[PDB]
């Protein structure tokens, strides 16, 4: 054990973790993987999402040229905060954490050939740019970029290892989603100009589609039965005039409830989502049952027409709304 | 002295050791024995997903450089030594949040036999993460696990064992959620791949049943009891219109309001739960039950002392019959 | 881890009695001195209680006043005084140190006093 | 400079100083008094089962290593020395989150007497677990408990001890009462041995007796539950042609005891068994509803009329027996 | 290494990072730009609002002097601890973090003639005072003041590039409620106990919709 | 302070067979009861601390078992050498004492 | 020249500059002065009992060693001297959870004077605790304090004063609370005794005086509305039923909703406050108005709800006279 103890001497007696491998001959190649272990829950009133990555790099430093017993060397994480590792950020990233037990969650292997192997675990709160106009038949496109912050083009390009369909690989059994469902990945590769040089960026946006299945029955259903509760009254006596009262003074409170419920749990946006525009029409359907009621109390064969026209009325816009989004 | 004997014994031993190279690095894995004491299970949020757990995770594995062959002693120094040491590379593949105490110092030990011999127990609190399948909720059996593996060292280099086989895990028994209840534990050693190698794997998982006692007091019998007040109006006569009327749409009200309620205490899932098929259930019943009245103003004013005798006991049967099929269909 | 006391006192009722006793052995800083009271063919009684390193005594509630327990540094020895001594005051007397969970590990020999 | 002596006396101490052994290792076992200044008991948070406490835990050992002969008696230091030297590694046996201050600096005392004789203390906010048993909440008293311990040192290594006698060892300051819900009646201490898989340990334990407090409860769950069925009660002396009235009557009061019922059971764990609260609610519950009952049958039987002997007979008998499920109940837990 | 090692070796030869550059000579001027990634949520309730930019300074440090074929020393943010960063802090920040993953987001350039950038990534809750009259139909001007903590006026001195303040695609922000109008900058000087502070505002007019 | 109420004053059996003595608190005191034996023409010596631990030199026989309020210490097989007074003491306060036991043949 | 004399100056002061002793380690107590300039004080509490402070502590010593002759000017050192040289160990007593804000550094202050004098100042922002007797709530004044104290050294190695004596603390002025007026500030020298010692201690405290303004708005006014809608069930004929048993019913559960709303967003304290005392008197009085109709209607099976329309807005006009002239 101890020759491994001078080969791993001789490879830091004279390195210098401040440089980049061959700083003043060529531009340093990182190969980058990302292991989706379990993609997380997205929050829509914060616009972000969590997801656990296995963070993998790997480019060629000469620098660590050993020649000994072994092909590579599993080290653990105290050798890689004095070795040059990129200075890899995430662009839309929030608030991301490197969890730490029992030891900081780092993986450094060092292949005969000089070539590094650094994974490290990750939870990242990205940002991802919704907009809530098809909400909540709505489907996402929220990325991950990420490129290097003080390295420009001119010397640190990033690449992907593999082909470009096998480096965001997900794990089939970890996925935290408990709203959406993964459709997909689509990768891509860019240049960026910011104001102190060239940067590279690599996207990696996750195709999310928005379940109805929730919302069908916390929001829409009640909102089909209110004003159905609300085709009870056509039923009634002419004269009966405190019962349909009762069953109207009710139904647009309970639009009303339902109008803010729906509102909750989303960005406060200035503008409609495809939810209000399901409510508003129907709480003009559930308020044409009060005027109605007060031409009939002003004067029934009004009655008799209210009772055909309008339960078709609203299956004519179901009909409408659930086919060009559905 | 013997505070010296000891003294020079440990600058003996951590004198050129090397903390960057685990025991037997070019020949065969370590063995690390481990075994764990939960100190208590915090929680289970089905919000979140997750649930905390409070353990003694112990570890024992054998270094032949942290042998010493004088004092006759199990030298357990201060915490501030393992940092000095070698300790593997364990982390929890599903923890969300973890930390190790710190009060009134790091609280972690390191216990020397005199062989090689390591033992390094920590206190650490996991918010380890466990998807549930909420269908049968509340009358569900979840099976939450815990995850334990190496990062770094493939099982060329570590092997992961309990100690004990089923007598590595104690104190479970005493653990006492306030909601679920520990029916059985199970420990499982299973060896999985990634790409840069194949890891060893410790997976402790217990099994929660989930008492209704709480669900009876808060969403089951306010159902019940408000379905039941909504069949006195089969008993009020046709012609008092606005209390058959308030009846059956408050009824209504409630049931709804009592559904938005409740599934605002539960994550966002798309699928339907047992509770869901009760209340959505009840429901019917109280829409219903408003529909006979309407039915019989309707024929009134369009035999109603038939039919409302009829519907006067029909819903009550059809109601326990439901309540049968729905019990012994989950219980 | 021997304590020593002194001989027996033959004195007059009314009058002021010196009584002492010299632990040896280990320093009486770290540990707490007691005083009991044995009266011939009855139960024991606590007399008072002090510690050496800050030096606040105190006593039974039916035995202030009349009975102090004072203490030095260099002699490693805990004195007392008597008050007005009458006829229930004959008793023999032991000082006891502290020991494990406050046990009143090791006592004197023992210090008769009578009256007369 | 004067204060060189000052800094060759800590510099002599500090010299070969091993601070990863105890002191007397393979000679004796180190006796460690403990004592515990609780500068305020913080609130109790009844939904996570455990309580808040802000002390000056101290410590006492003694260590011969630690000996000098300088021109002060004392010798009180900053924190830096006391990273420097072995202090025990007492923890919390049932915390659960505790943080060691350090606003501006570390909140830590460090007092080395010439003897050799230490003293350590800090300012630490133990969140400590509290399991509790609710079967007669909101009448119900704990025994919050707090056990601390050596976690690697066994009993032949580190034992634990009171520095005052047991009943004056832990001081809860006069002014410090950060409790809303309950009142901290008194103290109590015990000094016992664990068994754990490594070995025996030595273990402290100050259990904090609590008795709750019944004021906000009468506020919010009580008295509007002793209203309510008082107000299901005016129905009784309606008309018999009322009906829509009583409807009324029937149905806002059950919709009040239902949403009591849920609003009660809130901030609380959910505990599988029925609290005392619960068994309130409950014959609340069925008062009500037997007020609706009993205006179902006497409309039934409504076809002039005259007053109803049912409503004659409920008029006294409904009261009569509130009163005595009241007095049964107040006395059952409240006098318990 | 042989070069650009030897370059670092020969300026850091006992250079005090704890002795700002020229202590008794000149007020160190101090350049600074902004740009800024995103304007977050506007928290109404708490009076705060969340920005993120790329804090940019550029003062002279003279020691930092080398001669050699190498012009620029683009560095990571090992070194950035070594040498004497200005204590520039937030004045209305309520809380503020720097972003540490995977390394901590800093940036480090020095030329050879003694100009010292330096960026980092920050993400700020900065206080702003919220008139609730006229609402929701009212317009709002949040600052961002920034300076010195310990350095007077009379020691380090802060300035404003002509085009410091730079603004992104100002479309994936999180200005649900509000809208960004107008930017505008100003530079005075705050008297407080320890002496006189020039203090730099960045003001960020927004309108609800 | 804290009232010991011992029971019973004096009781005798023969050699070889279980005796049990009892001691009764007023107040809590939680395990830190002390048994002492009183040889004639001699000092006290501790025989149990806490609630139940045998002090160094105590035989197997002394055993005593504890509470918050009661205590009990029993001997398994008595002999002529343990023919001698018993005490209850306490520690949870300022110390107390009980009346005592006396044992004959 | 000038950087050349600072550096070996400011390294012959820390060498041999032992953070452990104190200045005048064995002689008389180290006088601080303390200055404070409040930055903002934010979230007063009552769930959790407790006020957010924002503010600039500083302190102000001296020590020997730290003397400079040659230099005529202000050593304002960087912020990480503060490990090598000695502070106090002043901390805060009523303390929750605090912290030194650490962008872009960490936002503390050393500037050594020419005499020894060491200026050290640090952006702090605090959660102290303060307990608060809403038994006047809303119209209560709260006396939310900060206790200084030093820790490890006694009257005899630290004594505490306020620079500015009365005006060491600027600031609070300027200080808008969301929903509170901060009326008074004092500052307190004492001593404090423990069984360790007796320690020097500072405190500032604020007079807290509440606003029920929006109180006033929401709480009052609209108990007062519902209990004037009470009695319009006094003039609707007894013949009908219905209407006056539906208005006195939706006003006993406006009634209980608006108590039972508000003790929510309150701790749960174990007595009874004026608002709350408040609204049971209206309940009472719309109990009493509901029992007067089952009166009417049971007496029948026009003069008991005559002597409604006068004696309801003449007592409940009265328990406003007493209940404003006891909490004001
Ligand atoms: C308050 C209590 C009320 C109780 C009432 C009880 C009785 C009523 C209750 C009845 C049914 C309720 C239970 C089922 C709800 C869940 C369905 C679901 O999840 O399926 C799908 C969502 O759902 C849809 O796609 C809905 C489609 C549109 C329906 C609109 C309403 C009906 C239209 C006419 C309305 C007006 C008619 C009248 C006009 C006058 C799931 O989609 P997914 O997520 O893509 O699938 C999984 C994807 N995966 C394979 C990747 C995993
Ligand atoms: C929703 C609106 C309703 C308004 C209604 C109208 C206004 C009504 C007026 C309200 C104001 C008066 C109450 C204010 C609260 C403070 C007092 C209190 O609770 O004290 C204590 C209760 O102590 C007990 O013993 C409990 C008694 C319960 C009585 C329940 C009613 C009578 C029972 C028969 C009912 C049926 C009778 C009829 C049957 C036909 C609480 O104790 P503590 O303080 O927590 O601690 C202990 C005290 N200590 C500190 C001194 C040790
Ligand atoms: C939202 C609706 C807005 C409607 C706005 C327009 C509403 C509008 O103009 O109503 C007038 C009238 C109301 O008829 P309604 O049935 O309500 O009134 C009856 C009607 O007038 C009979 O003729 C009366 O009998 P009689 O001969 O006196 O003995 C009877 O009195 P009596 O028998 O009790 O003595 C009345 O009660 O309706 C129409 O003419 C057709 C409505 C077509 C409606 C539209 C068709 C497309
Ligand atoms: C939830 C309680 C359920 C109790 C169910 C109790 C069910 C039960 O047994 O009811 C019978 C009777 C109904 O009395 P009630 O006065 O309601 O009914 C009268 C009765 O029907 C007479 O026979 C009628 O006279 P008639 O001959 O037609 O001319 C009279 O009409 P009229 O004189 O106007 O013409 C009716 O009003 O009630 C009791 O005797 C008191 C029982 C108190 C029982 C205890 C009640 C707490
Ligand atoms: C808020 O509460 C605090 C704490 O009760 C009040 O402080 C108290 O103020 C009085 C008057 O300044 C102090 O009394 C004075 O004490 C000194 C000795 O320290 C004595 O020389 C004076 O003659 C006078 O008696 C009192 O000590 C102080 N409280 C404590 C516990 O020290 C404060 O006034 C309240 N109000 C405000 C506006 O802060
Ligand atoms: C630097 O130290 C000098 C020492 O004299 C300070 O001098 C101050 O002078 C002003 C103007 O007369 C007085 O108001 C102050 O009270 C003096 N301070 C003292 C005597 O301590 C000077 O203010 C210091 N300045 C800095 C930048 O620290
Ligand atoms: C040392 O530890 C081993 C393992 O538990 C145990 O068997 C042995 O008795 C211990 N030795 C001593 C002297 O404590
Ligand atoms: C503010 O920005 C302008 C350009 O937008 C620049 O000219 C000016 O110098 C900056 N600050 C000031 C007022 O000096």
């Amino acid at each position: 054990i101890t020759i491994f103890t001078r080969i791993l001497d001789r490879l830091l007696d004279g390195y210098d973790n401040r440089l980049r491998p061959g700083l003043g001959d060529a531009v340093t190649e990182v190969k980058t993987d990302i292991y989706v272990t379990s993609f997380g829950p997205v929050s829509d009133t914060d616009m972000e999402y969590t997801i656990d990555v296995f963070f993998r790099q790997t480019w060629h430093d000469e620098r660590l040229k050993f020649d000994g017993p072994m092909k590579i060397l599993p080290l653990n994480n105290l050798l890689a905060s004095k070795i040059w590792t990129p200075d890899t950020f995430f662009h839309n990233g929030k608030k991301s954490v490197a969890h730490n037990m029992t030891t900081p969650n780092k993986l450094l292997r060092l292949v005969d050939n000089g070539t590094l192997l650094y994974t490290m675990r990750l939870t990242i709160h990205a940002e991802c740019p919704m907009h809530l106009e098809d909400f909540p038949m709505d489907v996402h496109a929220c990325p991950l970029k990420f490129g290097s912050y003080a390295y420009t083009t001119a010397e640190v390009v990033y690449s992907w290892t593999l082909g470009k369909n096998k480096s965001v690989e997900v794990a089939q059994d970890g996925s935290r989603l408990n709203q959406y469902d993964l459709l997909g990945h689509v990768v891509g590769t860019e240049i960026i100009r910011s104001s102190t040089g060239e940067y590279v960026v690599m996207t990696t946006h996750f195709h999310l589609k928005r379940k109805i299945g929730y919302f069908v029955i916390q929001t829409y259903l009640p909102c089909i039965m209110t004003v159905i509760l609300s085709q009870v009254s056509f039923w009634l006596n002419r004269e009966s005039v405190p019962a349909r009262t009762v069953f109207g003074v009710t139904t647009v409170l309970t639009m009303t409830t339902l109008s803010i419920s729906a509102r909750n749990s989303l960005p406060k946006v200035a503008y409609a989502t495809a939810m209000d525009w399901f409510i508003a029409v129907c709480y003009a359907f559930v308020f044409s049952a009060l005027i109605e009621f007060a031409t009939v109390n002003y004067f029934s064969k009004v009655d008799k027409i209210s009772r055909i026209i309008f339960p078709v009325l609203f299956a004519i816009f179901n009909l409408v709304y659930w086919a060009t989004y559905v | 002295s013997n505070m010296s004997l000891v003294k020079e014994t440990v600058d003996r031993l951590l004198k050129g050791y090397d903390i960057r190279l685990r025991p037997d690095f070019g020949g065969p894995p370590v063995a690390v024995g481990m075994n764990i004491d939960i100190a208590s299970i915090d929680m289970v949020s089905e919000v979140n997903m997750d649930y905390t757990l409070t353990m003694y995770f112990q570890q024992a594995w054998r270094d032949k450089r942290l042998s010493y062959n004088v004092i006759p002693l199990n030298l357990t120094l201060d915490n501030r030594v393992a940092d000095q040491l070698w300790v593997p590379d364990t982390y929890f593949l599903n923890d969300k949040k973890s930390f190790v105490h710190g009060v009134t110092v790091k609280n972690r030990m390191i216990r020397l036999h005199p062989d090689g011999t390591v033992l390094y127990g920590l206190r650490i609190t996991t918010t380890a993460a466990c998807m549930m399948d909420l269908r049968r909720y509340p009358l569900d059996e979840q099976n939450c696990t815990l995850e334990i593996e190496s990062y770094g060292y493939t099982t060329d280099d570590i092997e992961f064992y309990w100690r004990g086989d089923d007598n590595a895990v104690t104190g479970v028994t005493k653990i006492e959620l306030p909601q679920f209840s520990i029916v059985d534990y199970k420990l499982i050693t299973k060896k999985v791949v990634f790409s840069t190698g194949s890891y060893p794997r410790l997976s402790l998982s217990f099994k929660l049943k989930r008492n209704i006692g709480y669900f009876i007091l808060q969403t089951y019998m306010p159902s019940i009891l408000i379905t039941i007040l909504s069949w006195v109006s089969f008993w009020i006569n046709y012609d008092a219109s606005a209390a058959r009327v308030a009846l059956g749409i408050t009824t209504v009200l409630t049931m709804t309001t009592i559904n938005t309620h409740l599934r605002e205490t539960l994550p966002k899932i798309p699928y339907v739960k047992a509770i869901d098929m009760y209340l959505m259930g009840c429901f019917v019943f109280v829409f219903m039950a408003l529909l006979e009245y309407a039915l019989v103003n309707y024929i009134f004013f369009g035999d109603v002392n038939a039919i409302d005798r009829w519907s006067r006991i029909f819903f009550p049967v059809v109601f326990s019959f439901f309540n049968i099929v729905y019990w012994l269909y989950y219980v | 881890v021997q304590l020593q006391q002194s001989g027996a006192e033959l004195v007059k009722p009314g009058a002021s009695v010196k009584l002492s006793c010299t632990a040896s052995g280990f320093n009486i800083k770290d540990t707490y001195m007691y005083w009991v009271k044995q009266r011939p063919e009855q139960g024991l009684e606590w007399i008072g209680r002090i510690d050496p390193a800050n030096g606040d005594t105190k006593y039974d509630p039916k035995f202030q006043g009349k009975a102090t327990i004072t203490t030095d540094t260099f002699s490693n020895t805990a004195y007392l005084q008597l008050s007005s001594l009458t006829s229930e005051d004959t008793a023999v007397y032991y000082c006891a140190r502290k020991g494990l969970r406050w046990a009143m590990d090791y006592w004197g020999q023992g210090t008769s006093v009578t009256v007369s | 400079d004067n204060t060189t002596v000052f800094t060759r006396i800590l510099d002599r101490l500090l010299d070969g100083y091993d601070n990863r052994l105890r002191p007397g290792l393979g000679e004796r076992v180190t006796e460690v008094k403990t004592d515990i200044f609780v500068t305020s008991f913080g609130p109790v948070s009844d939904h996570d089962m455990e309580y808040t406490i802000d002390v000056f835990f101290r410590q006492s050992w003694k260590d011969e290593r630690l000996k000098f002969k300088g021109p002060m008696t004392v010798l009180r230091l900053n924190n830096l020395m006391a990273s420097k030297i072995w202090t025990p590694d007492t923890f919390f046996h049932n915390g659960k989150k505790s943080v060691a201050h350090n606003m501006t600096m570390p909140n830590k005392l460090l007092r080395i007497t010439e003897d050799g004789t230490l003293l350590y203390t800090m300012r630490l906010t133990v969140r400590a677990e509290c399991p509790m048993h609710l079967e007669d909440f909101p009448m119900d008293a704990h025994a919050c408990p707090l056990k601390f311990g050596s976690y690697a040192y066994t009993r032949a290594e580190v034992v634990y001890e009171w520095t005052r006698e047991p009943a004056r060892s832990v001081v809860v300051a006069e002014d410090g009462s950060r409790l809303n819900q309950y009142d901290l009646l008194g103290q109590t201490v015990d000094s016992g041995i664990v068994q754990s898989s490594t070995g025996e340990y030595v273990v402290m334990t100050t259990h904090f007796h609590l008795k709750r407090k019944i004021g906000y409860f009468v506020i919010q769950t009580y008295l509007p539950c002793i209203m309510t069925v008082i107000l299901s009660q005016v129905s009784f002396w309606l008309n018999r042609e009322s009906v829509p009235a009583r409807t009324v009557f029937g149905v806002t009061t059950v919709l009040t005891m239902t949403t009591l019922s849920i609003s009660a059971r809130n901030s609380l764990p959910k505990v599988a068994y029925a609290t005392a609260m619960d068994w309130f609610i409950a014959v609340c519950y069925a008062f009500v509803f037997s007020a609706l009952i009993e205006f179902a049958t006497v409309n039934y039987f409504t076809k002039f009329n005259s007053v109803s002997k049912i409503d004659r007979l409920s008029r006294i008998a409904f009261p009569l027996l509130f009163g005595i499920f009241n007095l049964v109940y107040w006395a059952t837990y409240l006098n318990r | 290494e042989g070069d650009v090692t030897v370059i670092l070796n020969n300026l850091l030869e006992g250079y005090d990072n704890k002795l700002r550059p020229d202590i008794g000579v000149k007020p160190t001027l101090i350049h600074t730009d902004m740009y800024v990634n995103s304007i977050g949520p506007v928290n109404a309730i708490n009076m705060e609002y969340t920005i993120d930019i790329f804090f940019a300074q550029t003062w002279y440090d003279r020691r930092l002097k080398f001669n050699s074929t190498i012009k620029v020393l683009r560095l990571n943010s090992n070194m950035v601890g070594k040498i004497w960063i200005p204590d520039t802090f937030f004045r209305n920040s309520k809380k503020a973090d720097a972003h540490w993953i995977t390394t901590p987001n800093r940036m480090l350039r020095i030329w050879n003639d003694g100009r010292v950038l330096y960026t980092l990534r920050l993400t700020i809750d900065a206080e702003c005072q919220l008139q609730l009259h006229n609402f929701p139909m009212d317009e709002h001007s949040c600052p961002l003041e920034f300076s010195s903590y310990g350095y007077p006026r009379e020691e380090i001195v802060y300035q404003w590039k002509r085009s410091s303040v730079e603004v992104g695609d100002t479309r994936s922000w999180r200005l649900y409620q509000f809208s960004f109008v107008g930017l505008r900058n100003t530079t005075e000087v705050v008297k407080t106990t320890s002496g006189d502070y020039v203090v730099m505002s960045v003001y960020f007019d927004l309108s609800r919709r | 302070n804290i009232v010991m109420t011992q029971s019973p004053k004096s009781m005798s059996m023969s050699v070889g067979e279980r005796v049990t003595l009892s001691c009764k608190a007023s107040e809590y005191v939680g395990t830190y009861v002390s048994w002492y034996q009183q040889k004639p023409e001699q000092s006290p010596k501790l025989l149990i601390y806490g609630a139940s631990n045998r002090y160094t030199g105590v035989p197997d026989r002394f055993t005593g078992s504890g509470s918050a309020t009661d205590f009990t210490l029993t001997i398994g097989s008595v002999q002529a050498e343990d023919l001698a007074d018993y005490h209850c003491g306490q520690s949870y306060s300022y110390p107390t004492f009980g009346a005592g036991t006396k044992l004959e043949l």
